[PDB]
């Protein structure tokens, strides 16, 4: 029961910045710009903002970004559906110029 | 970008644990600007080097 | 263990703390170890040999 | 559901049938009346309040007995719609008696894993459920929480 | 598109009708579609198709001028993955980080996990592109199979 009341107050999901940047760029690539130099603070800022989840949901750390109970499976749901998406959408390419 | 990583890695801050006598970076700015010089990532360049 | 491919690749077992007195004193209801009733079941001829 | 039949002959005995499904949005339940109240014999049991008298309130519990309690030690029942939930951390009400009958709904019908948010929790079936031979680990591999029972 | 345009899109579908003048490929043409215009899942052709048979698949072979349109249709799904969308999807498969995918598990991946594809064109298309440790340089890989 304690657990539980800690799970759904508090943020048990934590994520580092660069682990963040590093896994979930495939969510949206254009709020985290390659070949140019960003903040890995500002940059997990602009990722889950452009993701329009709910915002309560999370809060900011020094170093790890931090989500309320319920988020982190959403999001390896949401990018384990992205992923099957690119992997078909890279066949379309393949079969694409194959075909060509 | 060589010259000037090594430039950016002395501005690195790291500060010990209250507990663990363990470096972690404050200054993650200056880390995350040498990674993306020496193409790393700043979370496996900051663990790899604390 | 696992490798960089993720394929397995080792296993180590690490063990704790056996009830080293269990093998000498058990309550009612209990057993010893298992090994010893369950050599003794069969009456498997080359272990009841052996 | 018919994503159930990856498992073959386990599946019964993982999840709730369709039937569960439907009995849930047709059970009888006030989430104003419906309370749980600690007993003798039985940590809690269900009851139904009756009246109220300000501070103090007189409730029926499912046994037809009388009792008596002051409403800071009366928790309100939890909507069927969210009974035998897979994950204690998604109750709506939680409290000693909302754990308590969640797991008891569940074990009683072999369903013996549960999560509770960043935990499992697992009930002893002593009975065997064909939930172990290779069939099902096939059915396991790469799924997610969200995804498998 | 341009009237010119239509003509030389045409004549693929005359080079690949084996009779005179009545056959377009209901199984092969929304495959040809991806070289004349831009490629799309396969579903998506099923869907605009409304979900028909394998055994229609197989031995169904529809008309060409209500395919006019179709053209255009499978055209339509825009929201394409572009370069970094795509080079990001194999660095999942990528277990080391370095710029190189094996191929042991990059033709598991390309014939086991998404939609289907002819196996012989698995096989090919990366002939000739490994190298000699056994890998695949993949950000040459999707600017190689963006391009041409
Ligand atoms: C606090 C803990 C539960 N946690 C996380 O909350 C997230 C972690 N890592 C990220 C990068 C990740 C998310 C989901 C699946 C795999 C990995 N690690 C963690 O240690």
């Amino acid at each position: 029961l304690e657990g539980i009341r800690i799970c759904r107050k508090g943020f048990p999901n934590r994520i580092l910045y660069g682990d963040f940047r590093q896994r979930y760029r495939i969510l949206n690539p254009a709020a985290i710009p390659e070949g140019q130099f960003i903040d890995s603070r500002k940059g997990a800022e602009k990722l889950l903002s452009s993701l329009d989840i709910d915002h309560n949901q999370y809060k900011f750390g020094h170093t790890k970004v931090f989500f309320k109970a319920g988020l982190l499976g959403l999001l390896e749901e949401m990018r384990d559906e992205r992923l099957s998406r690119i992997i078909t959408r890279i066949q379309a390419q393949s079969r694409g110029v194959l075909a060509r | 970008k060589l010259t000037g990583a090594i430039m950016h890695f002395g501005n690195m801050k790291f500060k010990l644990k209250q507990r663990e006598e363990q470096a972690e970076p404050d200054g993650t700015e200056e880390a995350d600007k040498s990674a993306y010089l020496m193409g790393l990532n700043s979370a496996d360049l900051l663990k790899g080097l604390c | 263990h696992f490798g960089a491919t993720g394929k397995l690749a080792s296993a180590d077992i690490e063990t704790y703390l056996l009830e080293k007195s269990r093998v000498i004193f058990q309550l009612k209801a209990e057993r010893d170890y298992h090994i010893f009733y369950q050599i003794l079941s069969n009456k498997k001829p080359e272990l009841l040999d052996m | 559901d018919s994503e159930m039949a990856v498992f073959g002959a386990a599946a019964p005995y993982l999840r709730k049938s369709e039937k569960e499904r439907l009995e849930a949005q047709t059970r009888p339940f006030d989430l104003k009346k419906d309370v749980f109240v600690p007993d003798d014999k039985q940590e809690f049991v269900k009851a139904k309040i009756v009246s109220r008298e300000g501070g103090k309130v007189t409730a029926e519990t499912e046994y037809g007995k009388t009792v008596t309690v002051k409403e800071d030690q009366v928790m309100q029942q939890n909507p069927p719609k969210f009974d035998k939930i897979e994950d204690m951390a998604m109750l709506t009400f939680l409290h000693e008696p909302a754990v308590l009958y969640n797991l008891k709904d569940r074990y009683g019908s072999w369903m013996i894993y549960t999560y509770s948010g960043l935990f499992c929790v697992t009930v002893n079936p002593y009975k065997w459920l064909p939930v172990y031979t290779p069939e099902v680990v096939a059915a396991y591999r790469g799924k997610k929480r969200s995804e498998a029972p | 598109f341009s009237k010119e345009q239509q003509e030389d899109f045409k004549e693929a579908f005359l080079l690949f009708d084996r009779t005179g003048e009545c056959k377009i490929t209901l199984s092969q043409v929304g495959d040809v579609l991806r070289a004349l215009g831009t490629n799309p899942t396969n579903a998506e052709v099923k869907k605009v198709l409304g979900n028909p048979s394998n055994e229609e698949m197989n031995a169904k072979k529809i008309e060409f001028e209500q395919f006019l349109p179709m053209m255009q249709a499978i055209s339509n799904n825009k929201d394409q993955g572009g370069y970094e969308d795509f080079v990001e999807g194999l660095r999942v498969f990528d277990k080391e980080g370095n710029g190189t995918v094996m191929g042991a598990e990059l033709r598991h991946v390309l014939a086991t996990l998404g939609e289907k594809m002819k196996e012989e064109e698995v096989e090919a298309l990366l002939a000739g592109q490994e190298d000699s440790n056994g890998c695949i340089n993949y950000e040459a890989f999707v600017k190689h199979i963006m391009s041409v």
